[PDB]
RNA sequence: CGUGAGGGAAAGGUGAAAAGAACCCCGGGAGGGGAGUGAAAUAGAGCCUGAAACCGUGGGCUUACAAGCAGUCACGGCCCC
RNA sequence: GAAUGCCGGCAUGAGUAACGAUAAAGAGGGUGAGAAUCCCUCUCGCCGUAAGCCCAAGGGUUCCUACGCAAUGGUCGUCAG
RNA sequence: CGAUGUCGGCUCGUCGCAUCCUGGGGCUGAAGAAGGUCCCAAGGGUUGGGCUGUUCGCCCAUUAAAGCGGCACGCGAGCUGGGUUCAGAACGUCGUGAGACAGUUCGGUCUCUAUCCGCCACGGGCGCAGGAGGCUUGAGGGGGGCUCUUCCUAGUACGAGAGGACCGGAAGGGACGCACCUCUGGUUUCCCAGCUGUCCCUCCAGGGGCAUAAGCUGGGUAGCCAUGUGCGGAAGGGAUAACCGCUGAAAGCAUCUAAGCGGGAAGCCCGCCCCAAGAUGAGGCCUCCCACGGCAGCCGGUAAGGACCCGGGAAGACCACCCGGUGGAUGGGCCGGGGGUGUAAGCGCCGCGAGGCGUUGAGCCGACCGGUCCCAAUCGUCCGAGGUCU
């Protein structure tokens, strides 16, 4: 297992075959290792890594000596990657050759509150026929005496979006690392300049 | 985008002018036939003397959309109208002849014969 | 008491 | 959702908001300083600024530009002869808004002030 | 970082710039790289063109024919790879950005409402006297 | 609609547990370096009519 | 209230005596705080007595892993006498 | 202690629905203990076979002016039928 | 009976299993292919139409299939109201009659405000024996689960012929789900142009109001979007169902079973995606502060930190969340690029003129990508450990 912080740039297409090909651009590394977690310290396997640099007149005194305590500059993000333990303390998009799949997280674009209809694609009332204020509304949402509750987990209205979302099976197209990008085919979740990562795919 | 109620031009000289989509011949429940796609329709318009007739409930293949169909290489081609060539149910042209330009994509679908007698494939 | 509002019709269970 | 979109609404239909904002730079313009609401005056800010901007590049055609929405050829002979030239070389930030301490007494609401700077 | 800038780094690798610039009205020649399996030839298409769109190297116009009594239209990407060349035939002087409204036109009806370009046809014989 | 209503009175346990959110935040006040009255931050002094080390209006 | 014939309420009590609170303080006023009258002013005119529901301030015990017709029985803790 | 009892009082729902045509407002100046709400000016909008003007019915001082803001005004009020 | 709203439809599902399809099997009057019958299996799936108020049913065109039932014949404080089921009117029929009819016909008021449980979301409090900033384990949950055609193997096995495989291997689809906006396609309430009437500024020229809450029309960025694009169903490991066995007695034979072992499903456990230590069983790791002054208690000044206040945000109903606060590019302006519009005003020339031409891809120009301290995030305030006992 392998995987890398980023941030999504935004999409485009190349041409590849006489193809168009349509592809999201991840600006992904440089990640320094910040911690390893080990079976014998910590009872799991992973990478703490960083991304982004930060002004160190922002990061406070507890933070400081975490970073001192691995020899790296501040930095403003710092996530882990279960099962992967790389050789050296920096990690670059070269860990990905095009022709790769990947899966990519990201958080997902904040629809907020969200009718039952553009949440959970209920079809909604009529709009004509004698329907009465229920055009997208979601209906009946139980029976009667019995069971004489609504189920949990029943799918009405409330919040959507802004969720951990991930994507799977991700064809890697092309690798830039004098850029540090990353040319990924397909949609990746969140707007540009959020946060994603991109770890090996585990499909097969 | 051709589905049930649709009208199509008839393209070739079956005697047929006009049918109406009634069926996607596309599995169990495609919304929708492009170029290509095989369709069931019933003649709504027929000239006299036809090897068609108004009534007949025929086999069609969708020669040319109103929407645009998009290709691999980023390109796309619309049509001023929706036509279909009646074939029969081993997806050959029922006419003789077949008016106007057709898909590309007709080629590689397996309707070689419909492709050769167009005027030209856009 | 003024006016005495008259109330609505039953549901017709017949 | 509202998703990257620039705007107040303010609670008004399309012509009344501009109008507003047209009664809102008459005033300011006029006055060089004026009181109102607090979300108000942050987007006057730019409506005013503009104004200003063009009154700089003095060609006819600015004139005329600034006129659709200040009207007043006094008014607009003003901004072109005593307002724009004390800002000849200041590049953007013609006014300024200054929140204020009190609030009204009818309906709670938050006041600023909106000048012209110097 | 310059989110922009790095699109705009990804795209150059594939931008165009050997292609005659042309305006909405202008009737064109587009040569067209196309694959009639599994041999590739290159197929024309002459046409006004109806529309074009700007997005950088996204940019894409549509070019719209008439052909044996049906009228058609295609989208071609302007730095699509597959575009062999593409040759001005006429210019034409449009007074709007879009022309969807000659879909609705009989042939003398366009031809009066886009009338020569006398001023660029001017130029496109101005240059060509060259070195 | 068919009119829904209250089906029993609200005990004062649950009526006062219900307005357990219902105190006021004292307002939020610094003292003003020109003249040391408490006031606002980020708003102009109502005392002495001072911001950012200047008078600004009359008071 | 009803066009009309007609229908048809609620609402008593300062103190022995107005001695019904000069004057000063906060306040726009209302209201209060002092001063004064009285045996008595939580008899101050929204006035005898001043019950209960109902609202509140303060204090003692108690309550944020708990299943309830709200009590009863037992033990233990804390507070008071 | 019950009569969907009678009269009175006070709760709950609740700081909730609502505040009565989506013709529309902004600023400056003045008054005043107090001003989004009163006066003045400037800008903006609405009506114009009317949302302007004049009669009759009906209403009965609501007219004009001064001094007022407890209540009435669905907020506020220094303004007012 | 001091009221438990009644058909059908719509919406929304959830369960059963006597299974419609898909998976696994035994027997076949099972050559192959395709059927029959019974067993196992409820994971998913189970189309669009014509008629009728219909349920039902018939029909058309498909499909792997077009399953049957429970949930107050599920669901009217969710909708509908065609039918039934008031008062009008008429037909047939019955009644001297008034009137009557599981007889027909036309028409006929469906109630803004959710208190408690339940459900979807979001906070506030306290707790997790010192206080803090991060990063995490995953007990336990939830989601998902479908399927077809074509090709190779092979016109081989099988078959007189027609027809036509297993096993195994490729490619392409339908519907569904999550995400996205590069393309295609929508919108884009003032981003640009054009246009009529009228009133106006200022007479011309140029413009502004109104004609809708855009006057109309042609366009149209960002965002939000599907008709558009990416991707998902798995693979695999394990244990089983029916069923098939190996070895094997009781019972010299035989027996899948009594000792023991093996194979075997779209189903089950795990795997994948998401939530998740209020998991009070309150977990773990990295790092920071740390004996404060005074009478497991209290009252004070701090610590590391936190909150307030502010500028804001593809975060958002409030709240919360995320970023920034002058050692600063957070919002506003200004500048550049993009993008839309499609050649401004003014002047010069031509035509009696409406206009035309040039200056000119001009002018105007929201949100996009960046730059720049020009304007505003001034100045500050308040909380906040001293670590219980064995
Ligand atoms: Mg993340
Ligand atoms: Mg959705
Ligand atoms: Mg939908
Ligand atoms: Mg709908
Ligand atoms: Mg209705
Ligand atoms: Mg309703
Ligand atoms: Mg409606
Ligand atoms: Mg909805
Ligand atoms: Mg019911
Ligand atoms: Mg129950
Ligand atoms: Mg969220
Ligand atoms: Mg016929
Ligand atoms: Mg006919
Ligand atoms: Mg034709
Ligand atoms: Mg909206
Ligand atoms: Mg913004
Ligand atoms: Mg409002
Ligand atoms: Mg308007
Ligand atoms: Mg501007
Ligand atoms: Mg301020
Ligand atoms: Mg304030
Ligand atoms: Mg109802
Ligand atoms: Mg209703
Ligand atoms: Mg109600
Ligand atoms: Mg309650
Ligand atoms: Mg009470
Ligand atoms: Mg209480
Ligand atoms: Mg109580
Ligand atoms: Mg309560
Ligand atoms: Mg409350
Ligand atoms: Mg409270
Ligand atoms: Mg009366
Ligand atoms: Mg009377
Ligand atoms: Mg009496
Ligand atoms: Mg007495
Ligand atoms: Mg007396
Ligand atoms: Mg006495
Ligand atoms: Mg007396
Ligand atoms: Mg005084
Ligand atoms: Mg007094
Ligand atoms: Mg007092
Ligand atoms: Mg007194
Ligand atoms: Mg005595
Ligand atoms: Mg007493
Ligand atoms: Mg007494
Ligand atoms: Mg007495
Ligand atoms: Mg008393
Ligand atoms: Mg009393
Ligand atoms: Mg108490
Ligand atoms: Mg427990
Ligand atoms: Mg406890
Ligand atoms: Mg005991
Ligand atoms: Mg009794
Ligand atoms: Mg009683
Ligand atoms: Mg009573
Ligand atoms: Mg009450
Ligand atoms: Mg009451
Ligand atoms: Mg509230
Ligand atoms: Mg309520
Ligand atoms: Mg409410
Ligand atoms: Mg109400
Ligand atoms: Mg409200
Ligand atoms: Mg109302
Ligand atoms: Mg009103
Ligand atoms: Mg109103
Ligand atoms: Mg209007
Ligand atoms: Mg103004
Ligand atoms: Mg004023
Ligand atoms: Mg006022
Ligand atoms: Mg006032
Ligand atoms: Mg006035
Ligand atoms: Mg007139
Ligand atoms: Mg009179
Ligand atoms: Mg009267
Ligand atoms: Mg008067
Ligand atoms: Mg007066
Ligand atoms: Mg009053
Ligand atoms: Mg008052
Ligand atoms: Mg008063
Ligand atoms: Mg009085
Ligand atoms: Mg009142
Ligand atoms: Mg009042
Ligand atoms: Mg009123
Ligand atoms: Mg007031
Ligand atoms: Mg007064
Ligand atoms: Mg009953
Ligand atoms: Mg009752
Ligand atoms: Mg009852
Ligand atoms: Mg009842
Ligand atoms: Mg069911
Ligand atoms: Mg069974
Ligand atoms: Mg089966
Ligand atoms: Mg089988
Ligand atoms: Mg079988
Ligand atoms: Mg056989
Ligand atoms: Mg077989
Ligand atoms: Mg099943
Ligand atoms: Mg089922
Ligand atoms: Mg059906
Ligand atoms: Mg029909
Ligand atoms: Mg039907
Ligand atoms: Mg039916
Ligand atoms: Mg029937
Ligand atoms: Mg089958
Ligand atoms: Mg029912
Ligand atoms: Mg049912
Ligand atoms: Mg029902
Ligand atoms: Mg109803
Ligand atoms: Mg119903
Ligand atoms: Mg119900
Ligand atoms: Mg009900
Ligand atoms: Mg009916
Ligand atoms: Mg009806
Ligand atoms: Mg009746
Ligand atoms: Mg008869
Ligand atoms: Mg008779
Ligand atoms: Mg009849
Ligand atoms: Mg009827
Ligand atoms: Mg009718
Ligand atoms: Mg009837
Ligand atoms: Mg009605
Ligand atoms: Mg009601
Ligand atoms: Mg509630
Ligand atoms: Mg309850
Ligand atoms: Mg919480
Ligand atoms: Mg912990
Ligand atoms: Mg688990
Ligand atoms: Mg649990
Ligand atoms: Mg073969
Ligand atoms: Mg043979
Ligand atoms: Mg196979
Ligand atoms: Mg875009
Ligand atoms: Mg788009
Ligand atoms: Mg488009
Ligand atoms: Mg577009
Ligand atoms: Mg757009
Ligand atoms: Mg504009
Ligand atoms: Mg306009
Ligand atoms: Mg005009
Ligand atoms: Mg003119
Ligand atoms: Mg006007
Ligand atoms: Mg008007
Ligand atoms: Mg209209
Ligand atoms: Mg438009
Ligand atoms: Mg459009
Ligand atoms: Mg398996
Ligand atoms: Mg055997
Ligand atoms: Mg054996
Ligand atoms: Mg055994
Ligand atoms: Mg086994
Ligand atoms: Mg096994
Ligand atoms: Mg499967
Ligand atoms: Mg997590
Ligand atoms: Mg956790
Ligand atoms: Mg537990
Ligand atoms: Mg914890
Ligand atoms: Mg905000
Ligand atoms: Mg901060
Ligand atoms: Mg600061
Ligand atoms: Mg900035
Ligand atoms: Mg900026
Ligand atoms: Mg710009
Ligand atoms: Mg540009
Ligand atoms: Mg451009
Ligand atoms: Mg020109
Ligand atoms: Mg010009
Ligand atoms: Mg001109
Ligand atoms: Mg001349
Ligand atoms: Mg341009
Ligand atoms: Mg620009
Ligand atoms: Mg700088
Ligand atoms: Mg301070
Ligand atoms: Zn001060």
């Amino acid at each position: 297992m392998k995987g890398i912080l980023g941030v999504k740039v935004g999409m485009t297409r190349i041409f590849r075959d006489d193809r168009a090909v349509p592809v999201t651009v991840i600006l992904a590394g440089p990640c320094p290792v910040v911690q390893r977690r080990t079976p014998e310290k910590d009872g799991y396997t992973a990478v703490q890594l960083g991304f982004l640099p930060q002004n160190p007149k922002r990061v406070n005194r507890p933070l400081k000596g975490h970073f001192a305590k691995a020899g790296v500059e501040p930095v403003r993000i710092l996530r882990e990657i279960r099962d992967f333990n790389p050789e050296g303390d920096t990690v670059t998009v070269e860990i990905f050759k095009p022709g790769e799949r990947v899966d990519v997280t990201g958080t997902s674009k904040g629809r907020g509150f969200a009718g039952v209809m553009k949440r959970w694609n209920f079809a909604g009332g009529p709009d004509s026929h004698g329907a009465h204020k229920i055009h997208r509304h979601p209906g009946s949402i139980g029976n009667r005496k019995t069971p004489g509750r609504v189920y949990k987990g029943k799918k009405m209205a409330g919040h959507y979006g802004a969720e951990r979302v991930t994507v799977m099976n991700l064809e890697v197209v092309d690798v830039i690392p004098e850029e540090n990008l990353l040319l990924v085919k397909g949609a990746v979740p969140g707007p540009n300049g959020g946060l994603v990562i991109v770890r090996e795919t585990k499909k097969a | 985008m051709i589905q049930p109620q649709t009208y199509l031009e008839v393209a070739d000289n079956t005697g047929a002018r006009k049918i109406m989509c009634i069926r996607v011949l596309k599995g169990s429940n495609a919304k929708y036939a492009t170029v290509g796609d095989v369709i069931v329709a019933s003649v709504k318009e027929a000239i006299p003397r036809g090897a068609v007739k108004e009534g007949d409930v025929v086999k069609a293949v969708v020669v040319r959309t109103k929407k645009e169909i998009k290709r691999p290489d980023g390109s796309a081609i619309r049509f001023d109208d929706n036509a279909a060539v009646i074939i029969n149910n081993q997806l050959e042209p029922r006419g003789t002849r077949v008016f106007g330009p057709v898909a590309r994509e007709l080629r590689e679908k397996g309707f070689m014969k419909i492709v050769s007698l167009a005027p030209e494939v856009l | 008491p003024t006016y005495i509002p008259r109330p609505r019709p039953p549901h017709p269970r017949l | 959702m509202r998703h990257l979109k620039s705007g107040r609404k303010l609670n008004r239909h399309s012509s009344h908001r501009l109008a507003l904002y047209r009664n809102q730079a008459k005033s300011l313009l006029t006055h060089g300083r004026i009181t109102t609401t607090v979300p108000k005056a942050k987007e006057l800010r730019g409506f005013v600024d503009h104004l200003i901007h063009l009154a700089k590049r003095g060609d006819l055609h600015a004139r005329r530009l600034v006129l659709r929405d200040l009207q007043d050829v006094k008014l607009v002979r003003k901004l072109f002869d005593e307002i724009a030239p004390r800002y000849r070389d200041r590049q953007g930030g013609y006014t300024r808004v200054l929140k204020l301490a009190e609030r009204r007494r009818g309906d709670g609401a938050p006041l600023a002030l909106v000048e012209l700077v110097e | 970082m310059n989110r922009g800038a790095l699109i705009k780094l990804v795209e150059s690798r594939y931008v165009r710039t050997d292609l005659p610039e042309f305006r909405p009205g202008d009737t064109v020649r587009v040569s067209y790289k196309v694959k009639e399996g599994n041999r590739t030839r290159i197929q024309d298409f002459e046409g006004i063109v109806i529309r074009i769109r700007r997005n950088g190297f996204n940019t894409t116009f549509t070019v719209r024919k008439v052909s044996y009594g049906v009228g058609v239209e295609r989208i071609f990407p302007l730095h699509s790879p597959l575009i062999q060349k593409i040759d001005i035939v006429q210019r034409g002087r449009a007074r709007r950005a879009k022309l969807y409204f000659i879909r609705n036109l009989s042939d003398r009806e366009i031809r009066r409402k886009l009338r020569a370009d006398r001023k660029r046809i001017d130029q496109d014989r101005a240059a060509e006297r060259a070195a | 609609a068919k009119h829904p209503v209250p089906k029993k009175k609200t005990s004062k346990a649950r009526r006062d547990a219900r307005r357990s959110h219902h105190a006021l935040t004292p307002p939020t006040l610094v003292p003003c370096p020109e003249c040391k009255a408490m006031k606002p931050p980020h708003t102009v002094c109502p005392e002495c009519g001072y911001y950012a080390g200047r008078k600004v209006l009359e008071v």
